Formats: C-alpha cells, sequence, structure tokens
C-alpha cells in the first residue's frame, strides 16, 4: 500500500528500446488486455514528456487459450538498482533440484496489488504499435509492480513471505522458491497428493487476492530428480575401421582437454599407415589397454568443477538432427556444471526454430531450479532468423540473454 | 461567449544538471527592430508571448529575415541552445505509414489546423527558458523582453507536443466515427472515408464542430489541397500510389556525388519498380569519399544503368491493401548477391516491390541469402500489414528439406510454395555422411613457414598415389586448402579425403557456393563435379598416418 522507493543505477537513464513489429492478432490482443488493465488502475496512459520505452508482445502459455501480455524488461532490469535493503538475498535452495516433483506456478498477478513508486513509473513506459504506423502507438506506464521486472519479486517478497507462512508451517518439508513471476514448489509426495497440495497453495493466493488472476490455475510439472546428464562414452566395437579409429582419436583428443590423463598415443599409432577409410584395423594390445584406461577415466567426475554465483552461466546448444538437441552449461571452458540432451520437441516436427526456442526455455528452467538465475545462450542460428521468429514460440514469462554462433563447432560430433 | 475547453499542458524539464540558455542577442539594424517590435506587439495581442520583468536571467537570440521578393519581415527565434538543454520527448513521427499498407478511399478531405498550433499553450514552469530580447533603437533603452506562452516554432518539444495534443483532441471523434480515418501531418488534418459524398461532407462538418470545442477554427473556404497528394516522396491517389517522378540524368562523366544520388533514386524507385538493381553502381562508391572524384563507369555499371533506365521508362503504380485477401510475396534471384521481390494480392497488381542484397562476408550460398531475404520481407510485411505473406520461392521443396534437415544451424522459412521461375536455387554439392567403400582415400596436408612464406601442399593415398607441390608467398591456411584442392583435382568421381585442418572444415561445413577466396571457389568447383565426397577430420600431430606422412613431406 506504501511504495518502496526505487532507483536506476548511478549515471544511467531509463530504457529506450525500440518496439519490434507485432502481428495484427497480437496488437488486438494487447489493446484488449491494456484497456482492461487501465480500467483496473494497473496502467495509465502517458504523454510525450516520457521518452522511455520497453518492448511488449503477447504469448500463449502452455495449455491455455487466453493471450498473455509479456513485457521484455531485459534492459530496465539491467539498469535497475540492486535490491539488498531488507535482505542480503535469498540463499538459493539447493534442495529444490533434489525434489521428486517441482510444479511451476504463475504468481505474477499478485504483484499488481502493490503500487509502484510514483517517481519510478515513467521507466516502465511501453507502446502498443499500430499496423503500418497509421495511428499513434498507444503509450502506457505501470502504476503497480509489473510482471517481468526484477524489482517486483524483490518488493513483493515481504508480502509473499507472509502469505505463504501458514502453508509452509503446515507443510514444513515443501520447498518453495520464487523466481520473477514464477513460484517453484517441490515435494516428494505421490503426484496426486502433490497436485492437491499445489491446489491447496493456490487457494491461499486466491483467498489473499479477494481481501481475478488469469493464469494461477495452470501448473507446469517438472521432475528434476529424474533429470538426466551426459557423461562421455566411447563406442564398444568388435571391428574398428580406420574411420572408426580416427573418430575415436578425435573424440579422445577433445576429451583430454576435460580429463588430464586421457592418452591417444597407442591408438594414434594405428592410424599411421595409409589405409582405405573403410578398412578394418585390428587393435594392438597397447591400444586396447589405452582404450580401457581411457574408459575408466571417463567414469569419474571432472576435476576442479565448482559454481561461483558471482559469474555468468553460459549455455551452448548443438543441433544433432532428427529433433535432437544437446546442451552444456558452464562458467569456465571444459568445466561443465550440467550437460543434457533433448528429443521431445512437442508440436515442432518441421520447425527447427520452434524446437530451439523450446530447448532454450527448458534449459533456462533447469538453470533457475539449480542456481536461481538464467544463463547466457550461444545459439546455433543466424541472428535475423532467431529475431524474426522466437517470440512466436515463447511461452515463459522471463527472457534470458543470447548471442549467435556463426561458425560450425567441430565439437558437435563429440556430444552426438 | 461560448466556453472553450483549455488544452492541458505537457510538463517539460531541462536535462538533469542543465540550466536554461543565456545567449547574447545580436545587434540588429534599426529597420529590423522596428519590424520585430511590430510583430511581437501583434503576437502579444494574440496571447502568444508576454512581456517579462528584468528578473528573468535567460535569453535566446532573435532575428529578422527578409522574405525573398517582398518588403516584409518575419521573426526567427534561434532556439539551438535551449534545444540542447531541453529534455528528450517521445517522438510519435518517427515511423511514417508505407503507402502500400494504406486502404483505398473514395474521398480524402484536407483541413487546415494551422491556427490551432499557436493555440497550444506551453508548460507554465518552462516559459521562462524561452525568454528573448528585442534590442532597442541605438541601445539607449533596455531591450524589450518577452517569453512564450505557446509552443514556439523551432523549439525541440513543439512538434511532439503539438502532435500529441491534437491526437488527444481528435481521439473521441475518431473512436466514435470508425468509418473515417484521420491523419495529421504538419498543420493539416487528412480525413478519408468510403462514405457517399454527402455523408463524408457531413463528417467533415462534424469534425469542424468538434474542433471548435477547443476554439480551434478551420477555414470554411476549402483547402487547395485535394487528391492526388504529394507526400514524403510518394504520390497518393484515391485508389493507387506511386513514387514521385524518378528521372535518371544523362552524363558523359559521373562523380562520387552523382553516383550516390543515382543509387539513392534507384533505391527509392525499387519499392514499386520491379527488378531495379544497384550492385554494380554501388560498387563504384566502395571505400572512397571525395564527393568530387570522377569515377569511370565499368561496363557492368553501364549495363546495370541501362537496364534500370528501361525499367523506368514509364510510370508504374501500386495498389492499396485489401485486408479481406491474402498477401503473396514472390522472390527471384538476380545474380551477384542480388534478389528482388513483389508483394501482391491479385495477379499482376503489386502493392509494392523491393530488393535485398547479399551481406558482406567471406563465403556464402544462395539458400542462405534466400533465407535472409525471406526474413527481411517477413519483417517488412509485419510492419506494413501486420501479417506474414505467403511466399512463392524459386527453390524446390525437396531441396529445402534436404537443406534444413542437414544444416548445422537451426533454420526456418514460413509457409511457402515452389514457383518454377529460373534461375532456381539448388544445392550444388552435399557431402557424404559415411566413408565411401571402394573410393580412394586421400590423406592431405599443407604447411607454410611463417617467415619465408614458403610452403607445401599435397596428399598420399591408399593406392600409393602421392603429390607434393611447392608454394611461395603462402600461409598455413592456404596450404591446408590447397591440399584439399589437389586431392579433389586428382581423384575419381568418388573420394574420401582426410584432413587435419580445422580451418578448412569450418569453411566447408558452412556449405558455401561462392567465396571471396579464389582457392575456396576452386574447391567448390571441384566438389560440384564429384558424385560422392566424404571429408574426414583428424587432429594434427598425433601420430596419425597418411596425415603424419604428408605432414613430414609438406613441413620440410
Ligand atoms: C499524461 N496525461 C495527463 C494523460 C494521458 C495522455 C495521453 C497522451 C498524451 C497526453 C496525455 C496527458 C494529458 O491527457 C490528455 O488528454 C492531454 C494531456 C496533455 C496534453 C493534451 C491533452 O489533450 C490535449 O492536449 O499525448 C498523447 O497521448
Ligand atoms: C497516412 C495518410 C496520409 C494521408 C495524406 C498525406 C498527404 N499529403 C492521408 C491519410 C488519410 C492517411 N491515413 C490513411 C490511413 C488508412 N488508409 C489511408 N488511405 C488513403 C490515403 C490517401 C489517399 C489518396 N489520395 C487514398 C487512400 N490513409
Amino acid at each position: 500500500i506504501e511504495t518502496v522507493p526505487v532507483k536506476l543505477k548511478p549515471g544511467m537513464d531509463g530504457p529506450k528500446v525500440k518496439q519490434w513489429p507485432l502481428t495484427e492478432e497480437k496488437i488486438k490482443a494487447l489493446v484488449e488486455i491494456c484497456t482492461e488493465m487501465e480500467k483496473e488502475g494497473k496502467i495509465s496512459k502517458i504523454g510525450p514528456e516520457n521518452p522511455y520505452n520497453t518492448p511488449v508482445f503477447a504469448i500463449k502459455k502452455k495449455d491455455s487459450t487466453k493471450w498473455r501480455k509479456l513485457v521484455d524488461f531485459r534492459e530496465l532490469n539491467k539498469r535497475t538498482q540492486d535490491f539488498w535493503e531488507v535482505q542480503l538475498g535469498i540463499p538459493h535452495p539447493a534442495g529444490l533440484k533434489k525434489k521428486k516433483s517441482v510444479t511451476v506456478l504463475d504468481v505474477g498477478d499478485a504483484y499488481f496489488s502493490v503500487p509502484l513508486d510514483e517517481d519510478f513509473r515513467k521507466y516502465t513506459a511501453f507502446t502498443i504499435p499500430s499496423i503500418n504506423n497509421e495511428t499513434p502507438g498507444i503509450r502506457y506506464q505501470y502504476n503497480v509492480l509489473p510482471q517481468g521486472w526484477k524489482g517486483s519479486p524483490a518488493i513483493f517478497q515481504s508480502s509473499m513471505t507472509k502469505i505463504l507462512e501458514p502453508f509452509k508451517k503446515q507443510n514444513p518439508d515443501i520447498v518453495i522458491y520464487q523466481y520473477m513471476d514464477d513460484l517453484y514448489v517441490g515435494s516428494d509426495l505421490e503426484i496426486g497428493q502433490h497436485r492437491t497440495k499445489i491446489e491447496e497453495l493456490r487457494q491461499h493466493l486466491l483467498r489473499w487476492g479477494l481481501t481475478e488472476p488469469p493464469f494461477l490455475w495452470m501448473g507446469y510439472e517438472l521432475h528434476p530428480d529424474k533429470w538426466t546428464v551426459q557423461p562421455i562414452v566411447l563406442p564398444e566395437k568388435d571391428s574398428w575401421t580406420v574411420n572408426d579409429i580416427q573418430k575415436l582419436v578425435g573424440k579422445l583428443n577433445w576429451a583430454s582437454q576435460i580429463y588430464p590423463g586421457i592418452k591417444v598415443r597407442q591408438l594414434s599409432k594405428l592410424l599411421r599407415g595409409t589405409k582405405a577409410l573403410t578398412e578394418v584395423i585390428p587393435l594392438t594390445e597397447e591400444a586396447e589397454l589405452e582404450l580401457a584406461e581411457n574408459r575408466e577415466i571417463l567414469k569419474e567426475p571432472v576435476h576442479g568443477v565448482y559454481y561461483d554465483p558471482s559469474k555468468d552461466l553460459i549455455a551452448e546448444i548443438q543441433k544433432q538432427g532428427q529433433g535432437q538437441w544437446t546442451y552444456q552449461i558452464y562458467q569456465e571452458p571444459f568445466k561443465n556444471l550440467k550437460t543434457g540432451k533433448y528429443a521431445r520437441m512437442r508440436g515442432a516436427h518441421t520447425n527447427d526454430v520452434k524446437q530451439l526456442t523450446e530447448a532454450v526455455q527448458k534449459i533456462t528452467t533447469e538453470s533457475i531450479v539449480i542456481w536461481g538465475k538464467t544463463p547466457k545462450f550461444k545459439l546455433p542460428i543466424q541472428k535475423e532468423t532467431w529475431e524474426t521468429w522466437w517470440t512466436e514460440y515463447w511461452q515463459a514469462t522471463w527472457i534470458p540473454e543470447w548471442e549467435f554462433v556463426n561458425t560450425p563447432p567441430l565439437v558437435k560430433l563429440w556430444y552426438q | 461567449m461560448v466556453p472553450i475547453s483549455p488544452i492541458e499542458t505537457v510538463p517539460v524539464k531541462l536535462k538533469p544538471g542543465m540550466d536554461g540558455p543565456k545567449v547574447k542577442q545580436w545587434p540588429l539594424t534599426e529597420e529590423k527592430i522596428k519590424a520585430l517590435v511590430e510583430i511581437c506587439t501583434e503576437m502579444e495581442k494574440e496571447g502568444k508571448i508576454s512581456k517579462i520583468g528584468p528578473e528573468n536571467p535567460y535569453n535566446t537570440p532573435v532575428f529578422a529575415i527578409k522574405k525573398k521578393d517582398s518588403t516584409k519581415w518575419r521573426k526567427l527565434v534561434d532556439f539551438r541552445e535551449l534545444n540542447k538543454r531541453t529534455q528528450d520527448f517521445w517522438e510519435v513521427q518517427l515511423g511514417i505509414p508505407h503507402p502500400a499498407g494504406l486502404k483505398k478511399k473514395k474521398s480524402v478531405t484536407v483541413l487546415d489546423v494551422g491556427d490551432a498550433y499557436f493555440s497550444v499553450p506551453l508548460d507554465e514552469d518552462f516559459r521562462k527558458y524561452t525568454a528573448f530580447t528585442i534590442p532597442s533603437i541605438n541601445n539607449e533603452t533596455p531591450g524589450i523582453r518577452y517569453q512564450y506562452n505557446v509552443l514556439p516554432q523551432g523549439w525541440k518539444g513543439s512538434p511532439a507536443i503539438f502532435q500529441s495534443s491534437m491526437t488527444k483532441i481528435l481521439e473521441p471523434f475518431a473512436a466514435q466515427n470508425p468509418d473515417i480515418v484521420i491523419y495529421q501531418y504538419m498543420d493539416d488534418l487528412y480525413v478519408g472515408s468510403d462514405l457517399e459524398i454527402g455523408q463524408h461532407r457531413t463528417k467533415i462538418e462534424e469534425l469542424r464542430q468538434h474542433l471548435l470545442r477547443w476554439g480551434l477554427t478551420t477555414p470554411d473556404k476549402k483547402h487547395q489541397k485535394e487528391p492526388p497528394f504529394l507526400w514524403m516522396g510518394y504520390e497518393l491517389h484515391p485508389d493507387k500510389w506511386t513514387v514521385q517522378p524518378i528521372v535518371l540524368p544523362e552524363k558523359d562523366s559521373w562523380t562520387v556525388n552523382d553516383i550516390q544520388k543515382l543509387v539513392g533514386k534507384l533505391n527509392w524507385a525499387s519499392q514499386i519498380y520491379p527488378g531495379i538493381k544497384v550492385r554494380q553502381l554501388s560498387k563504384l562508391l566502395r571505400g572512397t569519399k571525395a564527393l568530387t572524384e570522377v569515377i569511370p563507369l565499368t561496363e557492368e555499371a553501364e549495363l546495370e544503368l541501362a537496364e534500370n533506365r528501361e525499367i523506368l521508362k514509364e510510370p508504374v503504380h501500386g495498389v492499396y491493401y485489401d485486408p479481406s485477401k491474402d498477401l503473396i510475396a514472390e522472390i527471384q534471384k538476380q545474380g551477384q548477391g542480388q534478389w528482388t521481390y513483389q508483394i501482391y494480392q491479385e495477379p499482376f497488381k503489386n502493392l509494392k516491390t523491393g530488393k535485398y542484397a547479399r551481406m558482406r562476408g567471406a563465403h556464402t550460398n544462395d539458400v542462405k541469402q534466400l533465407t535472409e531475404a525471406v526474413q527481411k520481407i517477413t519483417t517488412e510485411s509485419i510492419v506494413i500489414w501486420g501479417k506474414t505473406p505467403k511466399f512463392k520461392l524459386p527453390i524446390q521443396k525437396e531441396t529445402w528439406e534436404t537443406w534444413w534437415t542437414e544444416y548445422w544451424q537451426a533454420t526456418w522459412i514460413p509457409e511457402w510454395e515452389f514457383v518454377n521461375t529460373p534461375p532456381l536455387v539448388k544445392l550444388w554439392y552435399q557431402l557424404e555422411k559415411e566413408p565411401i567403400v571402394g573410393a580412394e582415400t586421400f590423406y592431405v596436408d599443407g604447411a607454410a613457414n611463417r617467415e619465408t612464406k614458403l610452403g607445401k601442399a599435397g596428399y598420399v593415398t591408399n593406392k600409393g598415389r602421392q603429390k607434393v607441390v611447392p608454394l611461395t608467398n603462402t600461409t598455413n591456411q592456404k596450404t591446408e586448402l590447397q591440399a584439399i584442392y589437389l586431392a579433389l583435382q586428382d581423384s575419381g568421381l568418388e573420394v574420401n579425403i582426410v584432413t587435419d585442418s580445422q580451418y578448412a572444415l569450418g569453411i566447408i561445413q558452412a556449405q558455401p557456393d561462392k567465396s571471396e577466396s579464389e582457392l575456396v571457389n576452386q574447391i567448390i568447383e571441384q566438389l560440384i563435379k564429384k558424385e560422392k565426397v566424404y571429408l574426414a577430420w583428424v587432429p594434427a600431430h598425433k601420430g596419425i598416418g597418411g596425415n603424419e606422412q604428408v605432414d613430414k613431406l609438406v613441413s620440410a
């Protein structure tokens, strides 16, 4: 009811980010949504003395038929002060990634109950564009905590902690973690029991609300205890061709940057002659021993791997074909904190870009659960292709940072 | 008196840390002062400016300028300094409508709202920063001091504030009359509709009555302006549009400047004249910028220019957008990294045309450029029409499928159909996924000495075939490519090639069909002739044979 004073970081002005082009269906959706929000007092129209801007678009969340407004606050988020006044920060719960089931809730609607500092509102300006710029874009700013802004969970935190206390008190073993507009709720209960608890939890928010959210009802279920990782594995063969051995030596040379004691000397001697690539080459004793010794090394964890919360997480993705995608998350090269592989791209059979967009979202979710922040992506796609299309497939309420990889990595072969 | 609603002021600030302007008034002739005194007395009577006391410390210079072929003076206030100090505003005018996105109209009426502009009051707290001084005759009295009460012409905030104020005033009228469109440009309102003329005229009179609520009067005596309109370099007509006349000059010689202007006109023309080309002409402007330099036109530029003259020989027009119909975009390859397109709804009736040029870079291929053109057209179409057009592309469906499924990057183009109009985009080569049984295996290598620039490239094969060639003025990277080239040159229609060049793999895995490197082009030409090529990579210096042997032969 009283606003928390908020400021941008020293020597920084507000965001001035161009609105990207929106289709007719999305403009009509945003006009309908913003008219209602204005009526509810959540946003107000602004005049030309406000020069700031943040882009807006609209999405459909997974399994819903209603459009949701999504503001891309990435620039404002970078420019906004850090929030340590009341608390140093909520130690991320390491137990969350160990739970059998984690359900993700959209609790962003709760933020609209809190007014936003009057002096800060101008920096939340956004524009609903018109087709062909035929009419002036409709300009608004927020009067209340906006969805997608990093200050919202930070300011709302004391209110959230008070709302959830009886549930936490009644269910002390449940792990609850807030990230942006998301609430992550983990338990080790049988799913049926688990879902009822989730619904129990919803009732607290609803109850609190009425003292109506469009998306609280939904539930994204994760099972991080089942999340799967990718150690380095070598082929087991009875017959090795020159080509097979070349691939093996290549893979081992690469793996030797990750694991010190990997050796290729004896295997490499096999590739000494100048044999047809498809010719079968018997392994020497020395080579078999070296292969066996290498296999044993690869069963162990990588040395000197640690997470530093002061450093960026980096995520790389490779397209492997046939709907399959591999990825690695690291802070230091060759020191992977997580690796993985997807094949389950839902409804994206003839569309690579939709598959990649869905992979990015899944990886970001994993990242939030494990470390409580998003990685910077290296995407195997041309900028222009990504930037034309990703918003068509986006279903999350946050947006990570990304850069583009224009030269084919040789490494793709080694994660294949 | 009929009460009129006041216009709400937009609050205005100087930039943080900045104070208002304190600029010296220039001396003026006695004649100019008398002129300025008269004008300001008149402006003061009309309420635009007010005399101020000696307390105000700010000043902006004022000038009197002689209106050519007249004995009448005009006032000019030089707000350059105040403008540097004034906050940034939302500028609504940044994006102009593209004619191709407009809808046909039966009637478009123009209303002069020139009187309303000086009726927009200035934020009271900001007026002090607009102070100016009429010098006195002979400097024997204090100069006459004024400040503005309304948006001053030439001040940074006037266009945005004027436009936003008019929009807010017009909003209820537009909302409750969804059967007209209203567009503001400068001091005029344009009102279009499809109503029968009597009803359209009624709407105009109703708009005039609406505008009177804020005391903004318009001239009964109707505008001189009526369709067709000259606007932003276009001609707008009730049911078609075009660009203003494009006339390419005759010259015996061309300077840098002539050529920049030539390309500018062609670029402008290309939004409705199909097939315009500018590559060879633009190539002449490469790198050099003394505008007066005379550049001999290449034969290629002469050909391009002649082709453009033919394209431009008679008027071409676009039609307007019908939202009830699909949009269709068709693209053709023109050569030398150039692409051209048309967007239409009905056959032979373009809404607009345009072109796309290949991006700067080392290597490229036609499929990648076509893909880029599709994204460009898609984004342009979302801006202008709010939707993606259906594409008609000169690439077979099977070619696209093979391309995107095998390409190392994610890639996508939206709904499209093949159109069989040469030249077709095709894949010129496809590397094998597995080593080829029965094909000779060439182990290749090259190395160069970084000091002498001498090097060697060559191969050894499982058949005992071998070659080493000595090279001068070369580099490791070139010798690595030369070795692969030799293997392609000397092999049969099917070949396995084993290289340790990470550089060469990175190029070939990008699937170029053309390169800035002559050597890469020679390799591509060889690949095109083969039936099957498998390219295998191994790490250098690992005792890996064939490779190790050739390395020794080439590193000597
Ligand atoms: C910010 N407010 C106070 C509210 C809404 C609004 C929305 C705007 C705008 C100005 C304003 C101002 C204010 O509200 C008005 O209706 C208005 C405003 C300022 C100046 C005006 C106005 O109408 C005539 O001139 O420019 C274009 O979009
Ligand atoms: C952008 C614009 C410029 C001018 C005028 C600018 C100037 N000068 C006049 C109008 C009315 C508009 N606005 C819109 C909006 C939607 N359809 C149209 N169609 C349309 C406009 C003019 C003519 C004609 N003749 C025909 C159709 N115009």
